[PDB]
Order: structure tokens, then C-alpha cells, then sequence
């Protein structure tokens, strides 16, 4: 039916009780480069199952006065087993991706969760200074971020922050948070559904690019309706996010890169 | 290397110009060589929504229950 | 561009297909028309979408640059190529992720006397010279690079109905990015924090080059000064991934805010 | 399924998730008068969506205490758009009617309703004086009224109230209520259903007749199962009732009728 | 797509071009999409006047009595 | 727009036809002929009705507005778009109650310094920015507004050819209405008598919108004065319903009337 299924990827598997469809973005399907739309010229290397397979991220954990939380891929699985070591000895990657987010309460909880994939996620900064964010806080890893309910302006001048300042109703790039449905998404409203799956192609301007400069995706969890329980004021679910890799071929083989952290 | 297209009138004049006849068609010709110089034909097409309006795995009536 | 469908007669119902009811958690849109929930007439739709097309939204030569030349270095001036400059194309354009198409530039020039009752001069000719990133860029309103013997260079006569030129899709990816979530340097582990670093959602330093202005005739102690607006408008256009439209002030080439952050006004829930 | 129904009358629509079927009235459905069942002569007026669409009469409570409702047709819709016009300017009326009973609650509650719908439901008096209840007592309109858990005659000589005593276990009329299943009716047992749906068709000795004189059905609800729920014994939640006339047509076209009132 | 129709000759030259040939003839051709840029052809038609000078019910002969 | 009727011949009568009496009661007029009333000769008929075609009665340009704006907030001038600020056009239109065609413009532009021997000023290039009702009108002569990424706008440089474009039939109904015997709003009992009042025989509060002009050039302290004259003329014409010429002044966008009620002079009964 909607709502039972089973994913396998690899040595992984997946099932769900109560699911609501699953979205494939955009209506495609990840696939590999043609012949006809390919760019470097040499033999590409495709891990297949050593690769695409699912990896369980962090969990979060949801309370009445959580904001939201973010993602970005490549970026959230850059440590993830085999994956993870071909995109760092590979210039160019291309890969598509299943996102299962696992979120489940009771029949007495309430609350909606609204999962967005935005294609060049962009977000919005903390100081006067433009594009100022650096490279090791755009790129968290597995951890992610979170969204704010407020813009609040890094004024340290002697030590900037240089970090985003994503705020929620904005959906943190300065538009507003209702119309980000344009993207593909899912609702795990607490009284229907258990998850929400979403598969992903390649999206980008190109065939293939640097996984390491470039996040193509963004994980987008923002709660819609705020979490709430019997009488429990103290409330807490876990959120699981899985996410699986898919046709994945790197171009380019060197040394390592080894990015600078923190 | 002409392209003779036909327009879609819309207020008619009292003739029968106005509604046959090379009267209600208009005449193209592209003078360079480069397709950027060229100007706009405007006889686009349109497509299905789907994509973005139902990117569902797999496909529900409307009439029949989406929860199923 | 075309039509849409006639509305088709509906009687009452009374069965156990209910496409009034839904589950928008699946991620769909709920495709009813008025004859699901109410009796319908038959009506013959005449309407279209004609002016809604992706090519007919954007058929309009929008202002991106007013660009300065004081005849009495002002002499010259150099405009580096955006779009961002100004806000209206802007919007419109990131109503998408991505975009391929030629475009069409037409440039207005106005020029006038800065005293009521001084100086004098003959008609002006400008020279506006495309500059691709790597070509020398001038240093004096009369220096070799003026020569433009590979660079394109379009002379304007005071005058003149305004010049008009197409430039060919020409970007370096197989579309033009409006959002690009990413650096284009990666930091590596060792290097100084100066090293490595670089704009975040910054491709290339220079993108598309820029263009130089100036007036060739020789400057007359009068006081005087050009202005030249351009215009640009994409024909022949293609765009992929919609994106919600800009709600709060842009605040610079990024998608950083600052400013009008509460856009909306107040309304009561109630109140109609 | 036998429990998801959606009713589109006019531009009104009606949608359960909690059905128990519905039921058509003496496997009738409501229909148009034939030439050769046609009495009055003249052309008739045939409203058709501005009469026949889904009206919602006022919503009752129920409580541990109710005893029971009854309400008379036309007469409850008398005061309804378009329909109340046609009936007042017209000697002459004609409808069938779809009436959907709403009632939800929870797991937790119980309780069931028996609705039924009764032809020529003639209700007793509260005096010695036979057939005395008053045309404004016997027509209520859209409140309707109630069923008593007792008779208790009128003895105020000087003012008598001219009005029914309908006992319930008597069925307001001197037969036993549970006798009344032979009627059309549903039950909306809480633990089961949400509604009760019943088509009735036009029954009369007659074709057509005067929908201000003579009311041709009777809807009756009564607590089979009193209402219960967890502990409290305060508890209530409400019954609306939407009615939609059917197939109307009307004949004898004059001034319009403002009868007497309260 | 060029349209060709002729024209009415009022003054006539002391030719047989003026009598006849291409010379008593036009030639049109329009450049631009929307028929809203187009000139007008002034070919127009008429019609009766009946609707306005004898809208009356039951037909009526002028020869005949009018109120009979 | 074509030909008449030949007059043939006709001679003398003595029948119980009698086409001379009639009875305008019915509200019909008589089609009699001279060949009716009076022995007649055969005629070929060469005249024709082709100038009097609803085509060639609009087929003029008709001035309906003259914007102005002072080069030295007059450095930008705003006109709501209407045919009733004149009244010869305005007057021929009226002789229908709707109507429906296409319109083409002309801008007939003129300019001059305000003193005789003061001032100067280099050639004036002119934008004018339509105004769709609902896009933002310009605050300043140098605002954003004026880079119109989606209205339409027209450059001139002063001396060229008058500027002309053309109109579809923008409408919202199916017909333009000459006269609109109504109300845009039902007052409510109950409500305020502030409350859904509005103007006997108006539509929309902005039917067409309006026309922002303005001289790009920088302005000089120089005194100038510039003037747009507007000429519409309706192409592809169709009316319905004739009515009876205005007779008496014009008294407002209405049918009202308070000056010249006395528009006929006196003449004898038995004067010729
Ligand atoms: C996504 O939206 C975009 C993408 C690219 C753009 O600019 C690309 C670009 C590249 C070269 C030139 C050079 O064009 C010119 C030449 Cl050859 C000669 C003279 C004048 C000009 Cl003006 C102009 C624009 C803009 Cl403005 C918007
Ligand atoms: C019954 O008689 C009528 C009906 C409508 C009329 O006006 C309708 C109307 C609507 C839009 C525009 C806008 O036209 C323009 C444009 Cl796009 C660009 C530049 C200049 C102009 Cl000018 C102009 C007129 C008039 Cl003037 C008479």
C-alpha cells in the first residue's frame, strides 16, 4: 500500500509501516553521465554497492521550541565509509541520493514536520560583510546546522564569527518559509506518517563537479506544526536522518585532500 | 528563406481580411548568420506539471484515497 | 503558450469516490477542478497562457547599469558585468536555479551641459569596448588598448537612435547558475587561514569581463557628462528549478539580508 | 468502502471518513412527477440548484440527560434560501431530501442514535382535548423540538398550551420505540460511525400537495445507548443536521403565504 | 506571404496601366506577430439597416397598409 | 462600404398601392424610394458609401492628451489614461454604446527654452513608462520604477520622427463600454453611509492605468519646458448600439450637463 514499504541499497535495508508515497524530485531519476553529456575524458570510477548504501547520520532531537535543522550533500556523508574516500581522492564526483528522515511518536502526539531538497541551498550570513561565511562553518557534516527565529548581526569585529544566520520564516536565504513547497518535499505529520522519503538525481549546471567545493542539495527540516504531547510541557522525539548515494562516479584520481576543519 | 506564420487576431476588422487570407499571416526572414541575433518566434509550447505539482513515486487518483 | 480545457457539465454525486478529501503529506498537489465539488455548466474555455510563457515573462529590456562618463580619469569609466546591480531583472531571474539564453543589450545615452550658461561642445561618439577577463584593461581614456583590434567595441553617435547588440549564450557550464552553494577554493589542512579562503557562492573572480566607456573626441574644458543606461533581455530562454521569489531587501550579490526583515503587514485572522 | 462517501448537491459538498453506508427510504430514490401521475395542470416551477444543495439546520447537544429530537418536513427547511421562497409562494410543493446526521466523538465515548425517518409522523397532544396541538406548536421550523421521558397533560384551562407530549418510549405517539425499526433508519453507534445518511423519496397519498398544510416525513433521533465518556460525567457534543431537498417542483403560482406565528 | 489586392481607380492617366495590370493593383505584407500591429485593410463590409429602421415583429410591405 | 442602387424608371400610378401612407406608431420608418412618389428615370448609380464604414469614421489620429514636464517634482509628469480629457474624439465614440478595436499612438514632441537668451541644453531623450494599474508609480524623476523590467516603455530622442505604437484590445469584458449605467459597489443596510458609496456610471477606479513621462538627460539649471502630445487612433473597429450626438457641453466624464442647454437658435415656422 502508501504506506508500507522496503528499500535496499547495498548490504542495507530499510522498511517503514507507515509511510506516504515517496517523492523522486523533479520526476528523475539519479542516473550515470551519458556518452553524449560527458566532460573529463578519463575512465571514472563507480564503488556501486561499497558507496551506495545507506548511512545513518546523527540523530536530533525535537522539542516544542525547536527551529528547524539543515543539511548538505555531499557535505553530510564526507566521512561516511567508502563514500567518503572517494570523494576526497577524486577532483570530480557526481551522485543522486534516497533521504529517509525517521521521526515516530504516538496516537496522543502531535506535530508536523515539513522536509524540503532545495537545489543550491544558499544561506544567508551573520555579518554587513557579503558572502562572508567561511568554508569550515558552510560546511558542518553530519552535525548539520539549525534554522533561528531571528536575525541577529555578528558585530565581533576583532574576531568575526563568519557564520550563517539562517532564519527560519525566512527559510534562511531572505524568501518566505511557506513558498519553499516549490522545492520537492514531504510532511511527517505525527498523526499519519512515520518518515518521508525522497529521492534525488543529480542537479547542477554541469555533468559533474568538485564535491568538496560544491554542495549540490540541501536538507531543509522545519517544524510546521510545534511538537506537543498529553501534558508533557517536557517533550521529546528523535529525528533520524538516512541517506543513501546513488550512481556515484568520481573522475580525476590523485592524491588525497584533506580540507582544513573547524 | 522566408517563414510565413499565421497570427491569432484578435479584434476583427468588418473585412473578410480579418479572417483569411495572407491578411492574418506574417512574414519572416533572419539576416545573420548567428541564431543569437535572431529574434523571438513566440510560438512556444507548454508542458505537464507534474514535476513539480504530483513528483510521486507512485501515481493516485484523485477520486480514490491518497492514504491507502 | 496555448489553451485550456472547457469546463464539462457536472450533476450531484453520491458515491464513495471523494476526491475533496486528501493527504498533502505525500508531497502532491490535490489537481480538483470546480466540477469535483460543485455542478458545473458546460463552458468553452477561451482563455490562454500565452503571455505567461517562460520566453513572454521575460521579453522586456530591464535596466541593469547606468554608467558614468564625465568628459571634464572620469574621462573613462569601467562597468564590471552583472545583472545584480539592479533588482527587478534580478527577482525575476531567481525565480529559477538555473538559466541558458541569448541576450540582447540596447544602450541609451544622454549627455548634457553641467552650467546654464557655459561652455560649448561638438557632437560626442562613445566607445564602448567589451573587456573579456584577461584583456588589458585601459588605464587612460587614450591609451593602446583602445585599438580594439579583438575586442568588440560599439561606437555611439550623439543622436542616434539607441545602439542595440546580441551577445550568444556564453557561459562556461552547460547553464548559468543564479545560486551556486559553494566556494571556489577549497581550504586545505596546513595552509594559513589566509590561504584557501575565498567568497562563499563566488565561481570566478571575473565572471563575464566588463565594459569601458568613453568619448572619443577630444575633451573640451566645458563641463560636461554622459550617461549611458544599458538594457538587457533574454531571448531565447530556458530555465530549470523554480525557487520561491525574494521577500525581505537584498543585501549585497549574496543571499544575505539585514534590513526589511518583517514584510508583512497585520491582518486579523477574523476579518475579511 | 462502505465507510468514505462524498455527496455533491449544487454548489454544497459533504465528505465522511465514517460511514455505515447509507440508506434509500423504501429502495426509492426521489423523483420528478410523471404525465401520468400529474394532477395540477399548469407548468411547474423546477428551482433545481438553488433549492435542491445541502442546508445545515441548527446543531443540538447531547448530554447523558437528552431524551430525544424530532423535526417535520417541509416544515424544517421552510426558513432555507430558495427552497422557502418556492414553498411559500406556491399552493403547491414537491421534494424528496437527503439527510445527513453528523455526530463524532472518540475512542473513549460511547453512546448510539437511532435516526429514523417516519411518513405522516403525527405526534400526541398534552390535553383531554383530542387533536388540539396548534399549527405554530406542530411546526416548529428548524429547531424542531424534543421527546419527553414522560406525559404530563396540560390542566391550565385559561391558557392552554396547545402543544405535543411526545413520551419516548412511546415514540410520541402511543406504539413502542423499539417497534420503530420498521421505519427507514441508521445508527450511529459511536464506536462505529460518524453519520447516519437516508435518501428519502416523496411519499404521500397524493402527487403534489400543500407543503404548508401537511408535513410528509418526520425525522426522529433517539438515545438508544446514552452518552458516556471516561469519568466525566459531564459530557455533551453536538448533532448538526444538514438536509438537502430534492427534485423539487412546484405548482400554483400566487402572492406569497406569511403564516401565523409562535 | 504578400497579399495583393486591387484598387479603385479614381483619376485616370491617359495609360492602359491605368485600365488594368499590376499598376492598378497593391501589395501588402505585414511584418510583426500580433494582429494588433497590423494596418487596417479597409475592405469593409455593410449590412442592413433593418435592425435599426424596421425592428418590427410582424413584416410589413411599403405598398401595403401599415396598420391593418 | 459599397455601392447604391440603380434608379429605375417609373411612371405614372392609379392602384389601391399606396406607399406615400404609413403609421410611425409601429416604430418603423418608411424604405420609400423617389420611384415611390414621382415618375423616375433610369439611373446607374456610381456613388458609394465607402468613407461612411465605422472604419473610415475612426480612421484618424485624435489628439486625447498633452502631458508636460519641466526640465526645470516637474521633472517627471503622470497621465491617467483616458479618451474624455478632449472632446472631438471623445464625441464620436458616444455616437455607440460599446466598442472594440485595436488603438495606435503617436507622441508629438515639442520643446523650448523658456528664455530668450538663457540657458542650453544638449539633445532630450524621453521615456515613456506605462503604468499598469498596479505597478508602482515613480516618486521621483530618477526612481527604481524607472527600469522597467516588465512595463512596457518607449525612448524618443527628441527630433526623430514621432513615436508610435499599438494596443491589442485590452479590455475585460468583451467590449469597451461608452456609457455604464451603474455602480462599482451596492451600498448594504445596516452600513455606514461613508460605507459602499461610490460614483454613478464608473467602473474600475483604475481602468487603464496611467503614463509617466520624463527627460533622462540630467536636468540643467537651464528654464525648459517639453510637451507630449498624444494622438489615438482606433484601427479594426466594431460598435454596437448607436445613440443620439452629445448637443450640449460636456460637463465631466459623465453625461452631466450645466452650461450651453440652449443649443439651437431661433428660426421662423415659415421661414426658409
Ligand atoms: C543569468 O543572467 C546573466 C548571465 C550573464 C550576463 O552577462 C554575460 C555577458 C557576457 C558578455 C557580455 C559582453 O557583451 C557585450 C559585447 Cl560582446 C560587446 C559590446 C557590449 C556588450 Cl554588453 C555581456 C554579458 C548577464 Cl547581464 C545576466
Ligand atoms: C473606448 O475607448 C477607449 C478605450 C480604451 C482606451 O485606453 C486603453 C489603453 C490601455 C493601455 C494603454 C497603454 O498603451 C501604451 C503602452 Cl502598452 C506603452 C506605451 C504607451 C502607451 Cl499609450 C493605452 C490605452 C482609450 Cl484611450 C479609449
Amino acid at each position: 500500500s502508501v504506506r508500507v514499504m522496503q528499500l535496499t541499497l547495498g548490504n542495507s535495508t530499510i522498511t517503514t509501516q507507515e509511510a506516504a508515497n515517496s517523492v523522486v524530485a523533479y520526476g528523475r531519476w539519479p542516473e550515470y553521465i551519458k556518452d553524449s553529456e560527458a566532460n573529463p575524458v578519463d575512465q571514472p570510477t563507480e564503488p556501486d554497492v561499497a558507496a551506495c548504501r545507506f548511512y545513518t547520520l546523527d540523530t536530533v532531537t525535537w522539542r516544542k521550541e525547536s527551529r528547524g535543522w539543515w543539511w548538505k550533500l555531499p557535505d553530510a556523508l564526507k566521512d561516511m565509509g567508502l563514500f567518503g574516500q572517494n570523494m576526497f581522492y577524486h577532483y570530480l564526483g557526481r551522485a543522486g541520493y534516497t533521504v529517509h528522515v525517521q521521526c515516530n511518536a504516538s496516537k496522543f502526539h502531535q506535530g508536523a514536520l515539513g522536509v524540503f531538497a532545495v537545489p543550491e541551498m544558499c544561506l544567508a550570513g551573520d555579518s554587513t560583510t557579503h558572502m562572508f561565511t567561511k568554508y569550515e562553518n558552510a560546511n558542518p557534516g553530519e552535525k548539520g546546522g539549525e534554522f533561528k527565529g531571528s536575525f541577529t548581526l555578528d558585530t565581533n569585529a576583532t574576531n568575526p564569527a563568519r557564520n550563517f544566520c539562517p532564519v527560519d520564516y525566512l527559510f534562511g536565504s531572505g524568501v518566505l518559509a511557506g513558498n519553499a513547497f516549490v522545492y520537492p518535499h514531504q510532511i511527517i505529520n505525527l498523526r499519519t506518517n512515520n518518515c518521508a522519503t525522497l529521492v534525488l538525481p543529480y542537479v547542477n549546471s554541469l555533468s559533474i563537479d568538485s564535491m568538496t567545493k560544491h554542495n549540490n542539495w540541501g536538507i531543509a527540516i522545519l517544524p510546521l506544526a510545534p511538537l506537543d504531547f498529553a501534558t508533557e510541557s517536557s517533550t521529546e522525539i528523535p529525528i533520524t536522518l538516512t541517506i543513501a548515494p546513488m550512481c556515484c562516479e568520481f573522475n580525476g584520481l590523485r592524491n588525497i585532500t584533506v580540507p582544513r576543519t573547524q | 528563406g522566408a517563414q510565413v506564420s499565421s497570427q491569432k487576431v484578435g479584434a476583427h476588422e468588418n473585412s473578410n481580411r480579418a479572417y483569411g487570407g495572407s491578411t492574418i499571416n506574417y512574414t519572416t526572414i533572419n539576416y545573420y548568420r548567428d541564431s543569437a541575433s535572431n529574434a523571438a518566434s513566440k510560438q512556444d509550447f507548454a508542458q505537464d506539471p507534474s514535476k513539480f505539482t504530483e513528483p510521486i513515486k507512485d501515481v493516485l487518483i484523485k477520486t480514490a484515497p491518497t492514504l491507502n | 503558450a496555448n489553451n485550456l480545457p472547457d469546463t464539462q457539465s457536472s450533476g450531484p454525486a453520491h458515491s464513495k469516490e471523494t476526491p475533496a478529501l486528501t493527504a498533502v503529506e505525500t508531497g502532491a498537489t490535490n489537481p480538483l477542478v470546480p466540477s469535483d465539488t460543485v455542478q458545473t455548466r458546460h463552458v468553452i474555455q477561451k482563455r490562454t497562457r500565452s503571455e505567461s510563457t517562460v520566453e513572454s515573462f521575460f521579453a522586456r529590456g530591464a535596466c541593469v547599469a547606468i554608467i558614468e562618463v564625465d568628459n571634464d580619469s572620469k574621462l573613462f569609466s569601467v562597468w564590471k558585468i552583472t545583472y545584480k546591480d539592479t533588482v527587478q531583472l534580478r527577482r525575476k531571474l531567481e525565480f529559477f536555479t538555473y538559466s541558458r539564453f541569448d541576450m540582447e543589450f540596447t544602450f541609451v545615452v544622454t549627455s548634457n551641459y553641467t552650467d546654464a550658461n557655459n561652455g560649448h561642445a561638438l557632437n560626442q561618439v562613445y566607445q564602448i569596448m567589451y573587456i573579456p577577463p584577461g584583456a588589458p584593461i585601459p588605464g587612460k581614456w587614450n591609451d593602446y588598448t583602445w585599438q580594439t583590434s579583438s575586442n568588440p567595441s560599439v561606437f555611439y553617435t550623439y543622436g542616434a537612435p539607441p545602439a542595440r547588440i546580441s551577445v550568444p549564450y556564453v557561459g562556461i557550464a552547460n547553464a548559468y547558475s543564479h545560486f551556486y552553494d559553494g566556494f571556489a577554493k577549497v581550504p586545505l589542512a596546513g595552509q594559513a587561514s589566509t590561504e584557501g579562503d575565498s567568497l562563499y557562492g563566488a565561481a570566478s573572480l571575473n565572471d563575464f569581463g566588463s565594459l569601458a566607456v568613453r568619448v572619443v573626441n577630444d575633451h573640451n574644458p566645458t563641463k560636461l557628462t554622459s550617461k549611458i543606461r544599458v538594457y538587457m533581455k533574454p531571448k531565447h530562454v530556458r530555465v530549470w528549478c523554480p525557487r520561491p521569489p525574494r521577500a525581505v531587501p537584498y543585501y549585497g550579490p549574496g543571499v544575505d539580508y539585514k534590513d526589511g526583515l518583517a514584510p508583512l503587514p497585520g491582518k486579523g485572522l477574523t476579518t475579511y
